[PDB]
């Protein structure tokens, strides 16, 4: 409950950064997140930003084109149908080949190649 | 095994077609109603209802799952109604009445081309409704396509761009074969005429890589003709009879690999054909 | 209604992969199984392992399945394929050295004979699997040698690809998609800002997720672990991502 | 051996 006259000081913001960096070192990642939830609910001035953006390659409000479909059940991007993470519609940032969040988790348990033929990227194992 | 579902209808039943995965069952009828039955481990339960088309129903055809859950209905009323469904309920989506005579048949196009629906109505015309997107459709027309009106339509398997081809035939027993030029016109190519009076149904065999295009036919005079051709690009269509029953033949169907043909006509019966090594079609059951 | 061929009351039709429907006037829709009629079987389909690395293991593993099912010509053909695909018969680049195994009569010709017989029998399954497994100066000679090098004729690639497309379509019919990917793996012809993580901050390069609204993403297993128990943005954004990311 | 033995 300190005000916006000593919480904006350089000294106090240095201690916060070092503690957050220290937590990342101990591999206590989920504990760091709970701390940022508390910080978010108390100091809105340090809110994060968006990192995702949809940039259609054609113009799609202008080109009237849909986003790509999954490589297993082939249904398009957005059509409907706990276990709600399954239809999360993940992506790949190197091969530009995505699909339904749960469909490849079942497929990647026995193979190590991109579902799309004529592509030689091992999507999951590239992280490690 | 044998699976049976009670129709619970009050009037006749004209057609019944299942779904792509084998997990649905649609029923058209003359009660001006469609009753979708979920068939799974032998049990008849309802999922929807079609309480109104302004007339009896004739033929329904399910669309490819790639594009969602789409069902079409061509019937007596001069209207073709689609049933795109959302959020677990079946709802009327779009209709058009581009005819002045009862719609005879509808057959969904191959999925490679897009989501196309051919409509052969009884007024000597064919309308191909293409999906433009954003809830809009385009309705083409080819007037004076028949002198008595096409009874039924069929789509040709897709080959390697692309060249759209489909087959149709009317009540003048002059079955023809269409085509589409680069501009967009549905130019005519040929006209087979080895039929007696009328041709009710026309069916085109699936393609599995063999260099041979096979077309079935069934005339209002008892005859099941297999119009095989294997002349690459010489265009030689040589009819070959298979039988001649005691009454009118109604519907001809194919298998996935085009090894069995099932023809059920006016005799209130269904017989299963084949293609022997010698080259004669015999019954099995 | 002049054009009135009205009293339609009977019809037969093939549906699904292994199914048949028909109805009649005395009227319930009776269907039937035809799985043993068509030359293809779903049961054998589920077992057919395929692989690009260890070819021999695939052949010997598929060999036992047909015996486990009842078919016989396959428990022969798969064995022949096993003995006719060993790395000992590896071709050599130089044309001088030795005659290629393709020109041996038990080589290409056997493949053509088997393909022709199963074409007559109309069994796209075995065709697809066999084709997939078997897949001025002196300069103008190595090109012809490479043409003769192969066990499959370069002049009919289209038909092989058509077989491999058709089997994939039937597999989709049945309800198996992983196998549809394995088979199609062999076909020749083809089918701003903000790049950091949000739960461990290490740069991401492979598979990832994010909300459309939040714009916060990261490793896929990371999101599995995080959303296994909560409903909030990991970076203090306030989004209930189960109500935003999904439809 | 394969071609002529024990079908
Ligand atoms: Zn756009
Ligand atoms: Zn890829
Ligand atoms: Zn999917
Ligand atoms: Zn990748
Ligand atoms: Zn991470
Ligand atoms: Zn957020
Ligand atoms: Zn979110």
């Amino acid at each position: 409950g300190s005000p916006l006259d000593v919480l904006k000081d350089e000294r106090v913001q240095y201690w916060i950064e070092n503690y957050r960096n220290l937590l990342d070192a101990w591999r206590f990642w989920h504990k760091r997140a709970e701390f940022d939830i508390h910080r978010s609910k108390l100091d809105p001035s340090s809110k994060p930003l968006a990192q995702v953006f949809v940039s259609c390659n054609f113009c799609c409000p202008g080109c009237r084109k849909p986003l790509p479909r999954c490589a297993l059940c082939l249904i398009n991007m957005g059509t409907p149908v706990l276990a709600q993470f399954n239809n999360w519609f993940t992506w790949c940032h190197n091969c530009r080949h995505g699909g339904h969040a749960g469909h490849m988790l079942s497929w990647f348990r026995d193979h190590a190649e991109c579902p799309v033929s004529a592509c030689t990227c091992k999507c999951m194992q590239l992280d490690t | 095994v044998i699976n049976t579902v009670d129709t619970s209808h009050e009037d006749m039943i004209h057609d019944a077609q299942m779904d792509y995965y084998g997990t649905r069952l649609a029923t058209c009828s003359s009660d001006r109603s469609v009753k979708i039955f979920d068939v799974r481990n032998g049990g008849q339960i309802l999922i929807a209802d079609l309480r109104g088309h302004e007339g009896p129903v004739w033929q329904v055809a399910w669309a490819h799952p790639m594009y969602g859950n789409i069902l079409a209905s061509c019937s007596y009323d001069r209207k073709v109604i689609i049933w795109r469904e959302e959020n677990g309920t079946w709802e009327k989506s779009h209709e058009h009445a581009g005819h002045d005579s009862s719609v005879n048949s509808v057959c969904w196009a191959p999925h490679d081309y897009g989501l196309i629906l051919a409509c052969g109505s009884s007024d000597g015309a064919i309308s191909l409704l293409t999906y433009t997107g954003e809830g809009q459709w385009e309705v083409k027309k080819i007037n004076n396509a028949h002198t008595i009106g096409c009874n039924a339509v069929s789509w040709a398997p897709a080959v390697v761009n692309y060249i759209k081809r489909f087959a149709s035939g009317g009540c003048d027993n002059l079955i023809k074969l269409w085509k589409e030029e680069e501009d967009g016109q549905w130019k005519e190519e040929q006209k087979l005429e080895a039929h007696s009076d009328w041709v009710r149904d026309v069916a085109w065999a699936p393609s599995i890589g063999l260099p041979t295009s096979t077309i079935a036919s069934c005339s209002q005079d008892g005859r099941v003709f297999i119009w095989t051709c294997d002349d690459a690009s010489s265009n030689t269509w040589s009819p070959k009879l298979l039988h001649k029953f005691n009454d009118v033949v109604w519907h001809v169907s194919w298998s996935i690999t085009a090894n069995i043909l099932a023809v059920s006509g006016g005799d209130n019966k269904v017989t299963l054909w084949k293609e022997s090594v010698d080259g004669q079609w015999v019954c099995i059951s | 209604d002049a054009n009135i061929p009205f009293p339609r009351t009977s019809g037969a039709r093939f549906c699904g992969a292994g199914y048949l429907v028909y109805f009649t006037r005395p009227g319930k829709v009776i269907i039937q199984d035809i799985a043993c009629l068509l030359p293809v079987h779903k049961s054998l389909g589920e077992l057919y392992i395929l692989n690009v690395n260890d070819i021999q293991e695939t052949c010997q593993k598929n060999a036992a399945s047909a015996l486990l099912v009842g078919r016989k010509d396959l428990v022969q053909v798969w064995s022949l394929a096993t003995v006719a695909t060993d790395l000992c018969l590896g071709p050599k680049s130089d044309p001088d050295l030795e005659t290629p195994w393709a020109r041996h009569p038990f080589g290409r010709q056997l493949l053509e004979s088997l393909l022709a017989h199963y074409c007559r029998l109309r069994d796209v399954q075995t065709l697809a699997m066999l084709c997939s497994v078997f897949e001025d100066p002196r300069e103008r000679e190595r090109d012809q040698h490479d043409k003769n090098k192969r066990l499959l004729d370069p002049a009919n690639t289209q038909q092989f690809d058509d077989f491999k497309k058709c089997y994939g379509e039937i597999l989709y019919r049945w309800g198996l998609r992983e196998k549809r990917a394995e088979v199609l793996k062999f076909v020749s012809c083809p089918p701003g800002f903000t790049f950091q993580c949000a739960i461990c901050h290490v740069a991401v390069r492979g598979s990832s997720n994010f909300c459309l609204t939040c714009g916060h993403g990261g490793h896929t297993s990371h999101m599995m672990e995080w959303f296994r128990t909560q409903e909030v943005c990991p970076t203090g954004c306030g989004c209930h991502c189960l109500l935003e990311s999904t439809f | 051996r394969i071609i002529y033995c024990s079908p």
